[PDB]
């Protein structure tokens, strides 16, 4: 019994030309692309599920696993890479035990390496839920990760 | 302004009067372009709002402006009546700015722009040495233009070129003037746009399409998004003029969903143009119909290819196909499609407003116009700059960007991302052109620039670019799909200090195969970094085969 | 047109699409790995490089022009072609001994010809998929990503269950979410296998079961499909041969088969039963139009796609199942041997018959189904010249069949058999046959009394959708999932293109022509079967009739965090949607995970993640034992867990 | 079982029988053998493809009269090799 998905499909008129936009909306709502959701979308649009799967796994914005509570985005652009982004990625791995494209056991953290964020003056750059932290290093990345970990752990 | 053009003329004149009124008064512009927001520009805007509201002295006005070319100089704020440019404006000193400057007007020395070359602070950005060393032809009204305002764009003489084209000129003359101006495709190829417009117009078909490629074509460049966030209506007007010239009734703008501000700005510009009648079923009552839509890019570097872009727009996987039949004949849904870069469309209205001789006054005989770049890497001043098509790399690196940060030295420069070239100091004194350096194994590219310093291992640079290309390959043809990963494996072996001369020979011979046999441009230029570094930095590869790494960053052997 | 190939005058053709095809028409071959089947396209292999005006380019995308100088062989082109082939072979699962394309693989032949004796590149690892849950077996480690199967499934079969996924080095042809092919909407027609140029797509081989059965003490009974005899001769590279079935009988009896029957007898029986059923439907004008149920691929397709037409499907089971049920339930009693003692072997040209034999409604009737290729393998193992085998007739009482029964092997066979049965029962004044499209034929039939109907024959799945959407003036519709009927089945010898299928149809027609009795009633054995065993309607219904059920995916596929493979548990699901994420849900999930980390030593509690449960606006939701809570939190889920 | 990079590919009796017998899987686990690969001489040795038919030994001894290759070890470790696994280029 899907309602929001039906609203999106009706808004875009069950047209394949708008499949990517529909999938972006569905991800924004569900935070990822569940198999059931796009199975329903395929049934409604008369498009085989394999087609939607091929489209979804081709573009980066689409994720097949739930996004982490604190989604981490580490720029891998040229400037950020020569500025020390691999060190940032290694620090993130050693701290949270994950590599880009993965999520933690409790969905607390997720990681994805992206292109230039338009802030090369702050290379290397990391983004967490829209909060950008520039001029990063291994020590700074580890320190901020611990701080956010404690902050979330508090709950209260 | 919805029936005749004289109403639009009167509307523009009164909007100009209103803009002059507001400009003469005290107004605040905070650069909300990408990079400045990363530094806290939006929080600065919030601080300005709250401080100016509690004091309740609004006849002040607060406005959002686009990139001003000094992204690295903190969030940017300037006041109009006294054109004082403020840099590194934190949300904590906003009340100080309001009290000292907005109310009284005393210059604030502590919050001005330093001069990287002369080591001094100048109150006005227009008086800065970097500003004078540049050539602003596309970017205009730096720091004093409202990105989200069709009213402001009209008040700055905007949309006049489209009206001139519609009421006065006929598509043939428009295409003729575009051809005469010599404008070349800013997307990187450099193909003459006028010839492309001829190809699209001559195509046999009643329905045609105009497609704008918003992609940067580089994972280290932010020119197109910055231009979109600066003056979206400029690109909008260029696209409308192109659709009129090639006789199209529908246009698509392809902006990445990863860029929320660019998408929002272009959507708002489109809605404003439609509301004001610039877009709709009857533009200015001349029998010409045209509408524009923004299509979200879900993220795929291969979508910069024309065929892949067309497949992506239509809702399929961005898979390129053998170019003939060309998109100029059969593009979107088999119909003729004009595909150009954002900067090309931005240039179009500028050429139309000016002449052909006036346009050619800037640049070279074969490359007229200007090019907007995005310089990065360790430099005193980094951000978006515009230069004439005759400038050298030294001018940009030192005189415009201020040079390198203390304790750093020049090694090499990347000019077009992975598809670009790696240039050493032997090409620094070579004027930029689509022809002068297209033969010395170099290319201007989409407009991205990244400087490489002595502490950078170039084998690692090649490895990084090949890793990117291996990730971005669509996987259709054997050469790119397989060879990119194999070459990345070889380069990784080189980085891990376990390579050999056999690996070097294999890489050199596989690069030729990838370059020649690949289907589309992604795989064709995939081995460009390898070829560039081996032609310019062979001794570093040899040292790596010996476990030396003169640069010494890539941690594979140390403290033994 | 005149062109210069390697410096010699060559005349290609007047109008041509590309240089490669023009030269191939001339007789000049350029190595390539694109033209691999009838569903092939050009541009992916990149191996057809030629040199023209200095620059190298692919000849498949090069439009020829008058007097063009083209060099098809230069040291640079040799280097590039060998590099491309080595790239393909580096990541290819090079185990040809156990491959189904061994000896008929273009990649293998090129590796031989190109003298590739060692891999200069690294055999990098991929996230390969190995699906063996269906008679169609997927092994993506042998896939060359030609895409022929995708085009076959989408454009030719109209199902589209397999597609390209991911990109770059990780590009893979697979089902959605790597779902097992048995669990998807795949109809198992086997056409993708028929067109696959590598071992990536293959048929499940069940020769071991047959051999262990023959070695046992059970009575093995074989029954051969009509279209198996029309194509088996290709595997041995010999010419067409009528009487193929009888020398097959001789060979099967030699290798230990106690009885061998003809599935054409089952086809005659099915045609008789379906003709009577269709006549009843006509006289009542109900449950029309009627669909033939002889093609299991079409039956499964209808169950997946046309749940409203399941009542229109013929109740009669397919010839394989009908004859097998007759054997197991009547012949066993006549022989005084328990049904467990009989081992039934079916030789079919179809992969969907393997699925049909394993259906719940057909459980235990057909023990194993072997395709034409597996039968050819059986013959080749013995190394006896089948051409020299003296034929002997099928075994009684299910050995003879009418020409109409043997016509089942190609499209339009069952419709013609039904027409013959009706004509014999009640004459047919005339039949007018039209051909709206290539694979669609419509017949207008007038009976002697005066009542008339319309019947359509559709071969090739995917043409059914348009016909059903636009044509509503028929009473009976024959649907065959494969082009040309069963002569082009999934299990037929490779290659399996249209020319060989037409030749197979011609061979089957020639075999039909030499049959004396023309209609099922003339089959004395069938009438004896009706008079002695199927005399009453109750036994006939339980023997020859089956029921069909709708198919719908049942995907739960909830996010797994701390799953428990089995055993009674609590299966707590935490919603991970945006609205629920907006306040708490993720914190609640973390707290519950840490709770089961400190408590819950055993698998009593199963912590799951789930997507939006359509209960937004009612605070974060936490599903417990498939129950809605609303306003959930750690304590509110602990209390319920108590 | 790597026929793509084998010199008998297309003219191997074992390959043809594997094709004909319908051997699409092996329930017998692939045991590990101390295989010998040699590349020192124009004549290349690879005992992992050897079926221990003994034809090469007879050819070398009876026909050519050199007898530099012979059966060594026994049982599962049976191998046709040179004395002390010496590289061919260093033997007679
Ligand atoms: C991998 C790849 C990425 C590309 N990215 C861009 C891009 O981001 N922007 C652009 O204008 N052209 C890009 N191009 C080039 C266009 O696909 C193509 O040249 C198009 O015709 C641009 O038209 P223009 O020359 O008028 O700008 C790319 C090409 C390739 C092969
Ligand atoms: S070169 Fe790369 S991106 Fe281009 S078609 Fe081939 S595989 Fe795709
Ligand atoms: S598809 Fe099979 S026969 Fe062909 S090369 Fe691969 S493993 Fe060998
Ligand atoms: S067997 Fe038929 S339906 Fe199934 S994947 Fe292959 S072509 Fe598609
Ligand atoms: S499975 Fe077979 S037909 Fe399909 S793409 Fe792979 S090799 Fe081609
Ligand atoms: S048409 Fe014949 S071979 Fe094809 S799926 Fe149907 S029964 Fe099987
Ligand atoms: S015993 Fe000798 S001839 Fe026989 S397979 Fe082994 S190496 Fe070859
Ligand atoms: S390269 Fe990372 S923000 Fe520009
Ligand atoms: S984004 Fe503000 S100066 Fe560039
Ligand atoms: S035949 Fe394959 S790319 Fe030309
Ligand atoms: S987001 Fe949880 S019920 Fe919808
Ligand atoms: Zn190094």
């Amino acid at each position: 019994h899907f309602e929001k998905v039906e609203e999106i499909l009706k808004k875009y008129g069950y047209k394949r030309e708008n499949l990517i936009k529909i999938l972006l909306e569905i991800q924004e709502i569900y935070r990822y692309l569940p198999e059931d959701v796009i199975n329903y979308v395929s049934t409604a649009m008369g498009i085989p599920p394999a087609k939607i799967y091929g489209v979804a796994t081709f573009y980066a914005q689409f994720s097949l696993k739930p996004k982490g509570k604190y989604t981490i985005m580490v720029c891998d652009g040229t400037a950020c890479h020569m500025a020390g982004s691999p060190e940032v990625l290694k620090a993130i791995e050693e701290e949270t035990g994950l590599t880009p494209g993965n999520v933690t056991e409790d969905l607390m953290f997720s990681l994805d390496q992206v292109g230039c964020l338009g802030a090369c003056a702050l290379a290397p750059v990391m983004v967490i839920n829209g909060e950008v932290y520039g001029n990063l290093t291994a020590d700074k990345v580890k320190e901020i990760l611990r701080k956010i970990k404690e902050k979330e752990r508090e709950s209260a | 302004m919805f029936k005749n053009a004289k109403e639009f003329v009167q509307y523009a004149n009164k909007l100009k009067t209103l803009r002059e009124k507001k400009l003469n008064g005290v107004s605040i512009y905070v650069c909300v372009g990408t990079g400045c927001t990363a530094k806290g520009a939006l929080k600065v805007y919030s601080a300005f709002e709250e401080e100016l509201k509690k004091r309740n002295l609004l006849k002040v006005t607060l406005n959002r402006t686009g990139c001003c070319g000094r992204c690295s100089s903190g969030p940017l704020v300037k006041i109009m009546p006294y054109r004082f440019f403020y840099s590194n404006v934190a949300p904590e000193d906003v009340p100080e700015i309001v009290d000292r400057t907005v109310l009284k007007g005393e210059p604030i020395e502590r919050l001005f722009l330093t001069d990287p070359l002369t080591g001094e602070k100048v109150p006005r950005i227009e008086d800065t040495t970097l500003f004078k060393n540049q050539d602003f032809y596309i970017m205009e009204a730096i720091g004093e233009s409202e990105c989200d305002s069709i009213e402001d764009y009209i008040a700055r003489s905007g949309y006049e070129s489209l009206v001139k084209a519609l009421t006065s000129m006929t598509p043939e003359e428009i295409i003729e003037t575009v051809k005469a101006s010599g404008l070349r495709g800013r997307g990187g190829g450099g193909f003459p746009t006028g010839l492309k417009w001829e190809f699209t117009r001559k195509a046999q078909g009643d329905i045609k399409f105009v497609v704008c490629n918003g992609d940067e074509g580089d994972p280290g460049a932010f020119m197109n998004r910055t231009l979109l966030e600066r003056d979206p209506h400029l690109v909008l007007e260029g696209m409308i003029i192109a659709g009129y010239a090639v006789g199209a009734q529908k246009g698509y703008a392809y902006i990445r969903a990863e860029y929320p501000f660019a998408v929002k700005m272009f959507k708002k510009a489109i809605e404003d143009a439609r509301k004001l009648g610039l877009l709709g079923e009857n533009i200015l009552g001349t029998g010409f119909s045209f509408d524009l839509e923004v299509k979200e890019g879900a993220g795929a570097f291969v979508c910069g290819e024309e065929t892949a872009l067309l497949a992506s727009i239509e809702g399929k996987r961005g898979m390129p196909r053998p170019k003939p039949p060309f998109p100029a004949q059969s593009g979107l849904w088999g119909k003729p499609t004009l595909i150009n870069n954002v900067e090309t469309y931005a240039n179009i209205p500028r050429i139309l407003r000016d002449g052909v001789e006036n346009y050619r006054k800037r640049g070279t005989e074969n490359s007229p116009g200007t090019k907007m770049f995005s310089v990065a890497g360790p430099l005193k001043a980094t951000g978006i700059i515009e230069v004439e098509f005759g400038t050298t790399l030294r001018d940009i690196i030192y005189n415009i960007c201020g040079g390198f940060v203390e304790g750093e030295e020049f090694k090499a420069v990347q000019i077009g991302g992975p598809s670009g070239a790696c240039l050493s100091e032997d090409f620094i004194d070579m004027p930029l052109d689509y022809d002068t350096l297209k033969k010395a194994d170099a290319m201007v590219g989409s407009g991205g620039i990244v400087v490489i310093t002595k502490k950078t291992c170039m084998v690692e640079v090649a490895r990084f670019f090949l890793d990117f290309t291996k990730r971005e390959s669509c996987g259709k043809c054997v050469p790119c799909r397989e060879g990119t990963m194999q070459a990345y494996n070889i380069l990784e072996k080189f980085t891990h200090g376990k390579a050999t001369y056999e690996d070097l020979k294999t890489l050199e011979h596989l690069s030729k195969t990838i370059k020649t046999a690949s289907l589309c441009g992604l795989g064709k230029t995939a081995p460009n970094p390898i070829l560039s570094t081996l032609k310019l930095f062979r001794e570093e590869y040899i040292a790596h085969i010996e476990g030396e790494c003169p640069s010494g960053m890539c941690t594979a052997f140390k403290k033994y | 047109m005149k062109i210069y190939v390697d410096g010699r005058e060559v005349i290609i053709n007047d109008n041509e699409r590309n240089l490669l095809e023009a030269l191939k028409n001339v007789g000049i071959e350029i190595p390539n790995l694109c033209y691999l089947s009838e569903a092939s396209i050009y541009g992916a292999c990149r191996m057809c490089l030629v040199e023209i005006n200095g620059q190298i380019t692919t000849s498949c995308t090069l439009k020829p022009y008058e007097g063009m100088k083209v060099k098809t062989n230069t040291p640079e082109i040799y280097e590039m072609r060998r590099n491309i082939l080595e790239l393909i072979l580096a990541t290819h699962n090079r185990d040809c001994t156990t491959c189904d394309r061994n000896g008929s693989c273009k990649l293998q032949k090129y590796a031989e010809d190109f003298g590739i004796r060692k891999i200069r590149f690294e055999a990098l690892k991929k996230e390969h998929v190995r699906d063996e849950s269906a008679p169609v077996v997927r092994d993506t480690s042998k896939c060359i990503l030609c895409g022929d199967c995708v085009r076959v499934c989408e454009e030719i079969q109209g199902v589209g269950v397999i597609e390209f996924a991911k990109r770059g080095f990780e590009s893979v042809v697979t089902t959605a979410f790597d779902t097992p092919l048995i669990e998807t909407e795949c109809v198992l027609c086997g056409q993708c296998v028929a067109y696959c140029p590598t071992g990536a797509l293959s048929i499940r081989n069940d020769i071991d079961k047959l051999i262990e059965a023959l070695e046992s003490d059970k009575i093995v009974i074989g029954m051969i499909a009509p279209a198996v005899r029309a194509a088996i001769q290709e595997e041995f590279g010999i010419d067409e041969d009528v009487a193929m079935a009888e020398k097959l009988v001789s060979f099967l009896k030699t290798i230990g088969f106690d009885k061998v029957f003809d599935v054409s007898f089952g086809a005659d029986l099915v045609a008789y039963e379906e003709a009577h059923e269709f006549y009843e439907r006509l006289k009542k004008g109900e449950r029309l139009p009627q669909f033939t149920s002889c093609c299991p691929a079409w039956v499964k397709h209808a169950e997946h796609t046309y749940p409203q037409y399941l009542q229109n499907l013929s109740s009669v089971k397919s010839p394989q199942q009908a004859l097998g049920t007759v054997i197991k339930k009547i012949y066993a009693r006549k022989l005084g041997v328990p049904e467990e003692k009989i081992f039934l072997v079916s030789f079919m040209p179809c992969t969907a018959k393997k699925f049909e034999a394993e259906r719940e409604e057909h459980e235990g009737i057909v023990d194993i189904v072997l395709t034409t290729r597996e039968l050819a393998q059986l013959i080749k193992m013995s190394r006896i010249d089948i051409n020299r085998v003296e034929p002997q007739p099928f075994d009684r009482p299910y050995g003879v069949s009418s020409q109409a029964g043997l016509g089942f092997g190609k499209a339009g066979g069952v419709f013609s058999c039904v027409l013959s049965v009706l004509n014999e029962e009640i004459g047919i004044e005339k039949v007018d046959v039209k051909s709206p499209e290539d694979g669609i034929r419509v017949a207008e039939v007038t009976l002697k009394d005066g009542t008339s109907f319309k019947g359509a024959v559709i071969y090739g799945l995917g043409k059914v959708k348009k016909f059903l959407e636009e044509r509503k003036d028929v009473e009976i519709i024959e649907v065959m999932a494969c082009n040309y009927g069963c002569v082009g089945g999934g299990g037929q010898p490779y290659p399996n293109d249209s020319r060989i299928r037409e030749h197979r149809a011609k061979v089957l027609r020639d075999t039909m022509g030499i049959k004396s009795l023309l209609t099922p009633v003339e089959n004395l054995f069938l009438m004896k079967l009706y008079e002695e065993d199927l005399k009453d309607e109750h036994t006939r219904h339980e023997i020859l009739h089956t029921t069909y059920r709708p198919r719908r995916r049942y995907p739960e596929k909830d996010v797994e965090i701390l799953p428990v493979p089995n055993g009674e548990k609590r299966t707590v699901k935490v919603c991970l949607g945006t609205s629920c994420y907006t306040k708490g849900s993720y914190e609640i999930l973390k707290k519950l995970v840490d709770y089961v980390k400190e408590n819950d030593m055993e698998g009593k509690i199963e912590v799951l993640g789930t997507f939006c449960v359509e209960n937004c606006g009612a605070s974060p939701n936490v599903i417990v034992d498939d129950k809605i809570i609303g306003g959930a939190t750690f304590e509110k889920v602990l209390e319920e867990l108590s």
